């Protein structure tokens, strides 16, 4: 009965690991900012956001070419493909662009923060910063958290806009559907406040979880060159489970 | 040590379930099986989307597929080959007398035998040798047609029966037909 | 004109980097196996495959609950939801289960191989193994490559089977559609050799790219405790771009 | 403290195994049968597309 | 009783019969 | 050797474009994959809803 004793010991440490990461979040956001805190947030928007711009724009095109090619092969048997422009822009705006653009943000810019704060912990830069008197949560961690909550909802819109334009390329200009019935099928069925705004609120709840996890794993490492790399797979797995987990809860509320 | 030899052996079991569930509870593999089938064929004047591997019905029951729809460019008419079945559509070992006792019933009737060329045993012996093998349930005055189920579904073939004193033997061309109707047909015929 | 000169120097090293990874693949697969090579492949199927079983089975359920809840909200306006069991099992079998289960394999078991072969390179275990005479490509790398090509197509089937069963739960047993017309809508429209086999061949081309990249990045590191962690984000990004890139090429061929 | 580290082991592995029966029950591969049912019959002349297990 | 036979039926009325009769 | 690496790298990408323009032709999505085609035309009075690539 050791394996059941080891298994129960595993999920007790993972439960108290949540409670440390909850108390770490209440110390960051319940504080008025220190002098100079906006100059570092603009710089941390460059590392997290702007470097992630190339992967999202390219991969957003490749889903749009697939959604236009799969939606045409199904809607041609029933002979109604004036709804092609609807189902492409309805799959992206409420479902795929909130979800897939959080599965690529957890990889590229999610795990990179855990390496960045993690390598500062093994090389004692975090411990050296505290003896000077500077608190490392306000100095290092907090400009990285606020640059994650802002930079992902700005990236699902670029994912959704490039995905529709890419879906317009293979649907209208390669397979040969009508251009005017493509766009006029959108404005009838796709509202703004029910679909585009509910695709943004779905990504703010996703941007909080892919950043609060990816910061806590790099702050509570164990300082070891092979203990860092084991916490970069702990933050890609835990982000992809909370994205798909809060997907169903937010879909049932918004579209139920 | 023995765990890593065992916890892979479980992983092949859970793959084994979830592959068997796909083939024989989701995909159509268990439902398609031609029970000792053969092949007949026909010629149509319109096949507007009769997709291959469709279904053929006699009375609203699946007794056949579709295999090839090519043109006949000496008449510019269609050519469809459908494989029916040999247990749902033909007369089996005991059933061979049921069509000779029906050939003697309505076909070899004396008021029917006295309506043709004069003999005593010409057709009377032919109904014992022609009717024994190479014979289906389809009476030869049954003309195949294209139909569709509902108003969105695919095209399927329908064999409307009736009458019939000889049966179609094997590989035979079904006599009459009618094409499928759509908007270019109906409103030009509704007047 | 330095930034243009630095940008051209970046993509020349990334082109040469492909040519090293191509010559590394021809040395692994063009060799008859050494004595004892099957005993390590069964063990490496435990690390890559069996440890990845929990994330795929749980996340496969959460997509099925979403596909049943979104497909019902659209198909109830047109009033035809005997096609609910078709579009759920057609979205998974040909499109989502080959793609999403490769975006979670690149994270969990993809990047873990790059940490595993990467930490053997900085701590000189690879250099020490060669002086004994044992070739580290045949000894260490090659049981990890063949355990990646096998373990992913066994995992997209478990992803697709759990996704349909999960979609049957929220469609039939919670929203109230007919159970018999759910299953009988599947066997009419979903073939085996055109849909289930073409969803497996799509994942063998995906399992080759998420493993040959994730092995090469951990073999050609630069030995440095913060040079390993920069090559674990290079292998999540490059895998997610080749999954979505070979998606459109394989979809156009199979369903065009 | 071992009873605390082992109560969580069982309470997980109940939930991990009882959830396999519920996922095997709703897949239709186990059971799916009525209570003391019977079987009538009727004979039609044209069942236009009446697949089995329809209501 | 159980196992018996209902014998009063009618068949399906399909559109290839209906629309051609609707003329 | 580095040059060798380079080469064996320009040969993968060039082969990677040879596949993308094979699988785009056999898909039907570009070019004309129907043999020895000859062209005819006609004169209508009203052709609604008729794009190219029709049947």
């Amino acid at each position: 009965m050791n394996t059941i004793a080891w298994l129960g010991r595993l999920v007790i440490e993972r439960i108290r690991g949540i409670g440390v990461a909850a108390l770490m979040l209440l110390q960051i956001i319940f504080s008025l900012p220190s002098a100079g805190g906006f100059g570092r947030f603009v710089y941390q928007m460059h590392r997290v956001g702007v470097m992630s711009l190339l992967i999202i724009t390219v991969s957003g095109l490749f889903i749009g070419l697939v959604l236009g090619l799969q939606g045409y092969s199904i809607l041609v048997n029933v002979g109604s493909e004036s709804m092609l422009g609807t189902m492409v822009s309805l799959t992206l705006l409420r479902e795929l662009a909130p979800v897939v653009a959080a599965l690529l943000f957890a990889g590229r810019a999610g795990s990179a923060l855990t390496a960045e704060i993690g390598s500062m912990k093994q090389s004692e830069q975090l411990a050296s910063m505290e003896m000077i008197g500077v608190d490392p949560l306000k100095q290092i961690v907090s400009p990285r958290l606020w640059a994650g909550i802002v930079s992902l909802p700005m990236l699902t819109v670029i994912f959704a806009a490039i995905g529709i334009v890419g879906g317009k390329l293979v649907g209208v200009d390669f397979l040969g559907v009508d251009e005017g019935s493509f766009w006029s099928g959108m404005q009838n069925n796709v509202q703004f406040g029910h679909d585009v705004v509910n695709g943004i609120i779905k990504s703010i709840v996703f941007a909080l979880l892919c950043t609060w996890i990816a910061v806590f794993q790099g702050y509570a490492c164990d300082p070891t060159p092979e203990g860092i790399a084991t916490a970069m797979t702990r933050t890609v797995v835990y982000s992809s489970l909370c994205v798909l987990g809060f997907d169903f809860v937010l879909t049932a509320v918004m579209f139920g | 040590s023995r765990t890593s030899e065992l916890a892979v052996g479980i992983f092949v079991i859970i793959f084994g379930i979830a592959l068997f569930f796909l083939a024989m509870k989701v995909s159509g593999l268990v439902g398609t099986n031609l029970s000792d089938g053969y092949t007949m064929k026909a010629q149509f004047d319109n096949v507007n989307g009769l997709k291959p591997r469709a279904k053929v019905t006699m009375s609203g029951v699946t007794i056949g597929r579709v295999d090839s729809i090519t043109l006949d460019p000496v008449t510019r008419l269609a050519t469809v080959t459908f494989d029916l079945d040999g247990k749902l559509t033909s007369f089996n070992a005991e059933q061979l007398k049921e069509v000779q006792k029906n050939a003697l019933d309505e076909l070899r009737y004396s008021s029917d035998y006295t309506q043709a060329t004069p003999a005593q045993q010409k057709t009377m012996e032919q109904q014992l040798i022609s009717n024994m093998n190479s014979i289906t349930s389809i009476d030869e005055d049954a003309y195949i047609m294209v139909a569709t189920n509902g108003l969105l579904g695919e095209k399927y073939l329908k064999i409307v029966p009736g009458g019939g004193l000889n049966y179609l033997k094997r590989g035979d061309t079904i006599s009459n037909t009618q094409g499928t109707m759509d908007l270019e047909d109906l409103i030009s015929k509704f007047i």
